Order: structure tokens, then C-alpha cells, then sequence
């Protein structure tokens, strides 16, 4: 019956279910990022030589560069039967609020963690920007989630790679004291009460631990049928519909401005709620956030289910054993090289008694001299001189080092190429586009394009707050994956260049060349060229 | 033979009093210099005079205060031999069990402090299963005494049963030979009700203490004594040292058989209606806090008599007892037989003062320290690991600093069934 | 886990101790049945014997 | 003392950058080669001896 | 240990620090390792006034 108890029961079940994969992914991250001697026991013991001769890191670097050289971003395309230009506004908004450094950095972090551990993630949030807003005095931005394998916990009853069917998810925020104070200021919490939650690292690698403060955010998605109001637009139309939850403080304002309530329907939709929690009590209970989907986008590498258990893998889990064996063999061989008596002769003391200074190493003598006789044994016994054997690296050590290096080189070959990883990244980008479209529908001012121009219908309440008015005809574009472009002008330039690359040199070639000149940036010479191209196009009609 | 990573869970403990106790974290920089003690004021009561001419009858102002402090850290020092297979197999779960044990210890200290400082005592000469609805009678007696004493209950009240008495209450509800909604709830689930007889939270606590009987008898007050409410007093050097209002040392004939937590009541002293100063019909009950010397005890509700002549009017405005001790009144011990205690209080009477252990400072270099989050109870401590090369081992220590304080002992209460013989 | 109170805890560190229990399998619960060739011309008895065995 | 702008005027540049356990890590090209370089220097010194 | 620059005189020293887990305490040590030498005593002098018998 207790909300805190129910939330903690769900979180504990999900944590315990994902315990194995989280531990393996954290082990892979530590192996590939901090050190390749992950024991923590042989540090309080006697000290021996431990070398790190890395052979997995170049593979990871090459894969990171290869998968990064081909950036991937959302591309909205009109549906079937919709207007040909139904995705222009949404695409412009996406390129406006996803061109910043934060989005690229979050995607790069997620890709690197997907390569190394097997799972990464990022987050989509909405903030109030008063200087350069995208629309409706708000902006949508993308933020990173570091160590996603341990920091983001999805619903255990999820059988999809993008976790689109997950009903709840908990994100563990770790922050310094100043970070917690800033968070409390931002979310109107009490800064004296330090929050208390489960440690994401789960008390592994105590030699690698930091003084951090943990809090949790619980996102839950609730699908229900809710009342929607049907109005008649003052400027023609009829199917203009709105949700009663959004139109709740402007119900009279709609009628006063000229909207007459026609009918009322019950329409099923999803609502996303966020809760800020500790391990003891709930700080913010069910703060409704914009969107139809949980705002966390996951990326996976080699992902599957073994026995109702989720397993994700990268490129390091298999090579760990061979790399460790190679490190151990090299350390053993360095001990053989270092701590071993050198090649020197074996002498009886009476063999060189009196001639010791000849054997110290100087070159002042033409030869060496030895004693011959003893006063009791008559003569010194004759025996071939022996020399301490030279240090040798054992055939077992050499053979096993070769075999371990070959095994790591053989098993650290992603694909043949990173096509599967890039396809998973494209899937994550498709989910990101879905989430972004829902959030835009929920907070932004999306104009309706009529064929009779873009019409924007909004109204202001008595408290001066403005409520957006978005019709139910909102999902007119679907999500695909295309090259990452910083702006719509750049996208148009790329499309024009692609068309010109295949158009034979006739009249369409001239048309596309003039269009490319039209869509150019402005200095002085390019300004003159664009003016000439505009005039030529206008004259040609 | 090695195990198979399928832990058999055997323990599931709950910490209701600990989770319902308010937690306070005063500024550490000031507390370190103030020696882990902070003074808080108490609600001010004003006198009142009737008449027209009031020359030379102008009273002063008197504001009392209490002090809250802390004890000693609760640690989980354990060592980790390097040359043993268990080193990584068991230390993580040892950490988890340490967290659970620390939470349990916090709860135990809260319960013991409440049961040993609870001034209000409700005694029944028979068990909870004797008559019908006597469990409701037991709860309603606490409600009525807290209502008649005019104690503030804005934050809320609470009544914690021990499991045996909770089961007796449920049994009494289920044997009603009728089934409405409460009897069916008590039949299906073991609960009686979430709210009973005016309390807004009636819980069952599995670790309430058992108040062992006192063998003390034939104890009488030695000499007439009067206790005056003051906030500060002069020391030898002339500095004004503050005075805690929740303590009074009395001199008896002999403190043989007394112990921390005994409930007593002198003969002839009756309660007062705090605000109205109207004499009640219930004997003033006190709880001994510490047996100092051999002829002195220290009781927590200071017995400020209303008829005391040596009191200034402002001091008399804080009276809570209708008369003073008279060198002959006998003190009756209310707990005469062993019985587990049911503990009720006002929600603002018990607090948990906490301080951090700043072991993350650069002074502790060579030892790795992080924050430890105790579950259930809302507390944070430190978790530190260091490595010793003399023993080839790694020391681990989970430290946690706190102190349980009873700001209003007159608000906490204790219920004792079967106080016969 | 045992706990101790105080600031100075030198030479008071404890070790770690774990307990475990054993789970195994007992004797099988068989069901023998012998038939000649001429008794399998109806098959009803054999099928009903299998059902009763289950 | 108020300074111009909306951001801290320090621009950082990173190589291989990430987080391990709430802990920032960065790396260039020299960190991994150090062990082998130190071993090679030692072996050459021993052989010169 | 870390470096610790001494002002006034142009010297540096070692600021060393250790922690204890048995007793939750710690130690600091500001060590300054230096030596004064009079390499030209025939150039160093001393002035003694009022050296009457």
C-alpha cells in the first residue's frame, strides 16, 4: 500500500535480476579503463612485478574511430498519404535543439561504453530557456549517463533492445556535496538532509572509490483512457481536438476566444511520471513530465536473453582471459630477466688465492693466472671450469605468450567492421526520435500547415501563462536514420549535391546548380553568386 | 566444496520507530567547538494576575531550554585476510549485513531511550486478553492522558505494540461473534486498525524492550524538596551555565532496587492541566533517569509544584504538579512485575541528532573513504578501507555517528499490562 | 555482522564467517511393468497403466 | 570581480576521456607504452653493463 | 606526499600525510631538508664592538 515500499520493491527486484550483467559490464569497464590487474587483494600482500603490456586497447581505439567516423542522427520523413512537407518543422526543431555539444558528447559516450562494456545510454530533458528558446520559451536537450550499466536500471519484464516496452526505470544520480546542493536548489529540496540510496558501484573495487552522494529518479509510464475535448476551429476545419488535462486552466478561454465545444471522446494515451527518491522516503511524488515514453535511450552491443536473463557483451569480455595470461607471462619473464645470477665462473678460493685482482674486470693484464700446488694435496685437482648458465626464457613461457597473443588477436575482431554496432546505434536513434517527437508534441508550438501557410493557434490564461494548442493530427512523420547535419540548410545542400551527382548534364543539371548557388552562405562573393542565381531562376520562371 | 551463489535469506527486520523518528543535523563546524551539544528553547508560559492596582507586581520573563547531544559512533570494524578464499566471496555481503545491523542498532537505541525516558505510564492490573475491548481501553487511556495534560500533538501521535499484545488485540477483535469491516480485516490480516482511539498511527514493533520488575520497596522522600524552573545559574567563576529543564535530582531514604527506566509516583502529587493549571485525578508519574549516589535519584519530569511559595510567578507558571514533596510521602513503584512494554509518544518528542565523520579529508591519505547509506533509517555514515602490510591484510570499517534524544519526556509514554502483585 | 561502539578500536577487528547448507536428491521413484507380446493387442491396459503411473 | 561572457573562459581539450566509477579518467598515447619503454631501457642498461 | 613551498626563504619541502583506520585519526608532517655551509670562512666576518680588556 505504501508508495515508497512499492517503488523499492520494484527497484530491488530489478537490481537483483540485473546483478550478473551489471557486474560483468563493470568488470569490463574497469579492465579497459583503469587497469588490467583487477584483484584488489595482491596490494596489501608482498609486492611483485606486474607489467601491463596492452594488446586490446588498440582494437578498441580502432573500433571507436571507425564507428565514430560515420555519425548517425534522426531523420523525419512524411507518412503515407500525408503532406509532402509534413516533417520540415519537426526536423528544423530537432536540428535546432540537437546541434549543441551536449548531444554529440552524450552520443559519443554511449557509443564508447557500448563498444567496451556492451551497454550505454543517454537522457532527454526539457528546460526553460529565456534567451534563445527553440519554441514556447523551452528547449529540449540530451545529457549523458556515465556508467549506464550500473547507473540505469530498466524494468525486469522487458524483452526489447530499445526498452520501448519497459514500464518503469530508475536512474541513480551520484554527485558531490556542491552537486547535491545545486540539485536541491534546482528541485526545491532541503539541502540539509543528505539523500541516501544504493551505491551504483555496489561496493566493488574499494581501492577505486569516491566520496559521492546518491539519489534516485523513478520514471513510470501509465497508459490510460482520458477525456479529450473536440472543438471547431474559428478558421475552418472541424477535427481540432485537445486533451482535458492540458486544457484545464483555459477551458473558458477557449470559448471566449471562439472555440465552441462540439463533442467529447475518451482517447487512450500514455503519461510519464518522475519521482525523486532516497532509500527512506519520496521527495517528489509523481511529478508529471512531458512525453509518452521514458526519456532514457539505451544502446546495446551484442544483446540477448539466455534464460530470462539479459546479457550484453562488447569486445573485451572474451579477450580479458588471454590478455591477463599474456600479462602474467610477461611479468614472469621480466622476473627471470631481472632476478637471476649472471654468467660467471666457479672458482675454488685456493684456485685464485693471491690472483683475485686479475678477475675483477680490468684490462691491465695480458692473461689470467691460477694457483697450481697445495702443500698437502701435492697438486690442485684437475677439473674443467664451470660457468653459471645464462638466463633463459622457458619454452613454455614463450609458447604460451605466443598462444595468448594469438588468441586475443583472433577473438578481438568485431564483426569481420562495425555494421551490427552501427545498426544498434541506429535503432537507439530511432527510439530517440520517437521520444523527441512525443516531447515536442507535448511542449512545443507545432504549427498546422494549411493549403488554403503555417497557422499557430495559442491562448493565454488569466495567470499570463500560455498553453499550447496541438491537434490530435500530430503523428504525420515517421523516424528514419540519416547522416548527421547541423542545420536544415546543410541538409538541403547535401540533398542538392547528391542529386547533382547523378543528374546528367542537361537542363536539370543547370537547375540544380542554380539551386545549390541559391542555398549558399553569405560573404561577399558568394552573396553576389547567390543573387545572380536567384535572378536567373526567377527569370526562367 | 564451494557454494552456488543462491543466498538463503533468513532475516527480515523492520524499523518503524526509527523511520518515524525525526532526524536533525546541526552545523558540524559549530558543534565541534560547542562539544556536541546544542540548546533549544521551550514553549513560553506566562503568569496572570487579577486586580486594578498592580504596583510593584510587574513580573519578569523566563524562558527555559533543553540540550541535545550525541553518544559514540557505531562501527563495524572487520579485517580481511589476503590469503583466504573468502576474501572476495563474503566481504560484500558482510558489508550489506553491516548496514542492516547498524539500522537495527539505531532502532534498538530509539526504542530503549523511549521506554526508559517515557514519563507517562498507563498500568493495567490484568493482561490484554482478560476482558473485551481492553486493548482499545489501553490505547484510549494513553489518548486521554495526553489529551488531559494539554500536550502538543500537532506533528502527530504514535502507539507501538509488542507482537504478543498486538495478537491479543487482534484476537479480541476477531472473537466478537460479528463481522462488519474491522472484524473481517482483523480476521483476514492480523491488523486491528491503522488508527485506534484517536491515535493516527498504531503499529506493531518486534523489538520493544521488556521492563524488568523493580524490587525496591519502603522508599520515602528524605527532607522537603522544591524544584524551581531556571534556564541558567552562576558557576564558581561567575559564568552563567545553562540548565536542562528535563531533569530533577531528588533525595530518598534509600535507592535500593532502582535502575534506569523505573516508573515511580509519589503519594499525594497529582497532575496539572499544564496550560489551565487545573488539578487532574491521576497521580503524577515520573521515570527515573539515573541513580546517582546511594540516596539520590534523577527523575526526568521536573516536579514543579503549583503551591510552592518559594517560586516567582513566572516560575510557577511552569508548574505541572499540584503539590510538593513533604519528607514523608511514600513513593510507589508502578512497575511491579515483568512485562514487555507498549510505547506511545507524540511524533516530535524523539529526535536523532547526527554528525558526519569527515574522514574524506586529505589528512586521511592512504585510506579510502566513501559515504555509506543506511537503509530504512535515514542515516549516512562513512565506509573506510585501509591496507596493512605488516599483517598482509586489509582493514575495513563502517563508522556511523548519531545520538537519540528525548526533547519532551513528558510526551513519551509507556504501557504496562498485567501490573499485578 | 557484529558491531562495536567507540572511537579507538585498535586490535579489535573481526574476521568473516559464513555458513552453508546442503541440498541433494534422494532415491528414484520407479515403476516397473512387464508384458508379453500377446498382451499388446488391445493397448488399453498399457495406456491406463501409464496414466496411473503418472 | 564580474567578467564578461556567460561561460568560464577556459576551454579544455581531451584525448581518451570517460568515467569509470564516478571518477574521471583521461589518457593520451604515452600511458600504455610506459611499461614496455621502462623494461626496454632496463634491459639495455643491463646489457651495457 | 606533496610539495609544500615555504614563503619568505626560497625553499620547498615535503607535506606528508597518513591516516589510521583503527583509531580514526591522521598525521601530517611538514619536512624541510636543508643545510647551511660556509664555503668561504675567510670571506665571512664578525664585528665585535666594545671588546675592551
Amino acid at each position: 500500500e505504501n508508495r515508497l515500499e512499492s517503488i523499492l520493491s520494484r527497484f530491488d527486484a530489478d537490481w537483483t535480476a540485473s546483478d550478473e550483467a551489471r557486474r560483468e559490464a563493470k568488470n569490463d569497464l574497469f579492465f579497459s579503463r583503469v587497469s588490467q590487474w583487477d584483484d584488489w587483494l595482491s596490494q596489501y600482500t608482498t609486492l611483485q612485478y606486474r607489467g601491463q603490456f596492452d594488446v586490446v586497447r588498440p582494437v578498441v581505439r580502432k573500433l571507436v574511430s571507425e564507428m565514430r567516423q560515420n555519425p548517425i542522427d534522426v531523420l523525419y520523413r512524411p507518412k503515407d498519404g500525408a503532406r509532402p512537407d509534413a516533417a520540415d518543422v519537426l526536423m528544423g526543431m530537432y536540428r535546432t535543439d540537437m546541434r549543441h555539444n551536449t548531444a554529440k558528447i552524450a552520443v559519443n559516450i554511449a557509443v564508447r561504453e557500448q563498444i567496451e562494456a556492451g551497454v550505454g545510454a543517454w537522457r532527454l530533458v526539457t528546460d526553460y530557456e529565456d534567451q534563445s528558446p527553440t519554441s514556447n520559451n523551452q528547449v529540449i536537450r540530451r545529457e549523458p549517463i556515465h556508467s549506464a550499466c550500473s547507473h540505469v536500471i530498466w524494468d525486469s519484464n522487458s524483452k526489447l533492445m530499445d526498452k520501448s516496452d519497459a514500464r518503469h526505470c530508475t536512474v541513480i544520480h551520484s554527485m558531490s556535496q556542491n552537486g547535491w546542493e545545486d540539485f536541491a536548489e534546482k528541485y526545491d529540496l532541503d539541502a540539509d538532509d543528505i539523500p541516501s540510496f544504493q551505491n551504483p558501484n555496489d561496493w566493488v573495487f574499494p581501492w577505486l572509490t569516491q566520496d559521492t552522494i546518491q539519489i534516485a529518479e523513478f520514471y513510470e509510464v501509465v497508459e490510460k483512457k482520458e477525456t479529450a475535448f473536440i472543438y471547431q476551429d474559428p478558421v475552418t476545419g472541424e477535427p481540432v481536438s485537445y486533451f482535458k488535462r492540458d486544457i484545464k486552466d483555459v477551458i473558458d478561454d477557449l470559448a471566449d476566444s471562439g472555440f465552441i465545444k462540439i463533442a467529447e471522446r475518451q482517447i487512450k494515451r500514455r503519461r510519464v511520471y518522475k519521482s525523486i527518491i532516497t532509500c527512506t522516503a519520496v521527495l517528489k511524488d509523481k511529478q508529471l513530465i512531458a512525453g509518452e515514453h521514458i526519456p532514457i535511450v539505451p544502446v546495446f552491443g551484442e544483446w540477448g536473453f539466455v534464460e530470462d536473463k539479459e546479457v550484453y557483451e562488447g569486445v573485451v569480455r572474451l579477450t580479458k582471459d588471454g590478455q591477463r595470461l599474456r600479462n602474467m607471462i610477461m611479468s614472469f619473464n621480466a622476473d627471470i630477466v631481472a632476478r637471476t645470477p649472471k654468467k660467471k665462473p666457479f672458482f675454488w678460493p685456493e684456485q685464485i688465492a693471491g690472483f683475485e685482482h686479475m678477475y675483477d674486470g680490468n684490462d691491465d693484464y695480458p692473461y689470467y693466472l691460477l694457483n697450481r700446488t697445495d702443500e698437502n694435496s701435492g697438486d690442485l685437482p684437475t677439473q674443467p671450469l664451470a660457468y653459471y648458465e645464462n638466463p633463459e626464457v622457458p619454452q613454455a613461457n614463450a609458447y604460451m605468450l605466443e598462444a595468448a597473443t594469438s588468441a586475443v588477436k583472433e577473438v578481438a575482431t568485431l564483426g569481420v567492421e562495425t555494421y551490427v554496432f552501427q545498426d544498434n546505434l541506429a535503432t537507439a536513434m530511432r527510439r530517440d526520435g520517437e521520444i523527441y517527437q512525443s516531447i515536442v508534441n507535448d511542449i512545443y508550438d507545432v504549427p498546422r500547415n494549411v493549403t488554403i501557410l503555417m497557422a499557430e493557434v495559442v491562448d493565454l490564461a488569466t495567470g499570463e501563462k500560455q498553453v499550447l494548442n496541438d491537434i490530435r493530427g500530430r503523428y504525420e512523420c515517421y523516424t528514419d536514420v540519416g547522416p548527421s547535419f547541423q542545420s536544415m540548410k546543410q541538409q538541403n545542400r547535401a540533398e542538392i549535391l547528391e542529386l547533382l551527382g547523378k543528374t546528367p548534364q542537361g537542363t536539370p543539371e543547370y537547375q540544380l546548380l542554380l539551386l545549390q548557388y541559391f542555398t549558399l552562405l553569405d560573404g561577399k562573393g558568394v552573396e553576389m553568386m547567390r543573387d545572380y542565381a536567384n535572378k536567373q531562376l526567377i527569370q526562367m520562371g | 566444496t564451494l557454494a552456488v551463489d543462491e543466498i538463503i535469506e533468513t532475516i527480515s527486520a523492520i524499523t518503524p520507530m526509527a523511520q518515524k523518528a525525526k532526524k536533525y543535523t546541526p552545523p558540524a563546524a559549530s558543534m565541534q567547538r560547542s562539544s556536541n551539544t546544542i540548546w533549544m528553547p521551550v514553549e513560553q508560559e506566562s503568569p496572570t494576575q487579577e486586580g486594578w492596582d498592580l504596583t510593584d507586581k510587574a513580573t519578569g520573563l523566563l524562558e527555559l531550554n533543553v540540550a541535545v547531544n550525541m553518544g559514540e559512533p557505531d562501527n563495524d570494524f572487520f579485517q580481511l585476510r589476503a590469503d583466504d578464499l573468502r576474501d572476495e566471496t563474503a566481504y560484500r555481503r558482510r558489508i550489506q549485513s553491516a548496514a542492516r545491523k547498524l539500522a537495527n542498532n539505531v532502532e534498538l537505541k530509539v526504542a530503549n531511550m523511549a521506554a526508559e525516558m517515557g514519563s507517562l505510564v498507563i498500568t493495567s492490573p490484568d493482561a490484554i486478553g482478560t476482558n473485551t475491548a481492553d486493548a482499545w481501553n489501553f490505547v484510549a487511556d494513553a489518548e486521554e492522558i495526553m489529551f488531559s495534560r494539554e500536550l502538543n500533538r500537532d506533528m502527530g501521535t504514535s502507539y507501538f505494540f509488542n507482537p504478543q499484545d498486538y495478537k491479543k488485540a487482534g484476537y479480541d477483535l476477531t472473537k466478537r461473534d460479528i463481522f462488519g469491516r474491522i472484524p473481517e480485516e482483523a480476521y483476514r490480516d492480523g491488523t486491528i486498525q491503522r488508527q485506534v482511539a484517536g491515535f493516527d498511527d498504531v503499529l506493531r514493533s518486534p523489538k520493544l524492550p521488556v521492563l524488568t520488575k523493580s524490587t525496591a520497596t519502603g522508599i520515602t522522600v528524605s527532607g522537603a524538596q522544591s524544584f524551581k524552573p531556571v534556564a541558567w545559574q552562576l558557576d564558581n567563576d561567575g559564568n552563567k551555565v545553562n540548565v536542562d529543564n528535563r531533569f530533577a535530582t531528588v533525595t530518598l531514604s534509600a535507592t535500593t532496587g532502582m535502575k534506569r527506566g523505573d516508573k515511580i509516583s509519589f503519594a499525594g502529587v497529582k497532575f496539572l492541566g499544564q496550560m489551565a493549571k487545573n488539578v487532574l485525578a491521576q497521580d503524577a508519574t515520573f521515570s527515573v533517569v539515573r541513580v546517582v549516589d546511594g540516596t539520590h535519584v534523577e527523575i526526568t519530569p521536573k516536579p514543579v509544584a503549583l503551591d510552592d511559595v518559594s517560586l516567582s510567578p513566572e516560575q510557577r507558571a511552569y508548574a505541572n504538579v499540584n503539590t510538593s514533596l513533604a519528607d514523608a510521602m511514600a513513593v510507589n513503584i508502578l512497575n511491579v512485575k515483568d512485562a514487555r512494554t507498549n510505547v506511545f509518544w507524540a511524533d516530535d518528542a524523539i529526535r536523532i541528532v547526527s554528525q558526519p565523520i569527515p574522514a574524506n579529508h586529505e589528512l586521511f591519505a592512504g585510506m579510502k573513504t566513501t559515504s555509506f547509506s543506511i537503509p530504512d533509517v535515514g542515516l549516512n555514515g562513512i565506509f573506510a578501507t585501509q591496507g596493512d602490510i605488516s599483517t598482509l591484510s586489509g582493514l575495513c570499517r563502517i563508522a556511523l555517528w548519531y545520538g537519540v534524544n528525548a526533547t519532551r519526556p513528558e510526551a513519551i509514554g509507556v504501557g504496562l499490562p498485567g501490573q499485578t502483585a
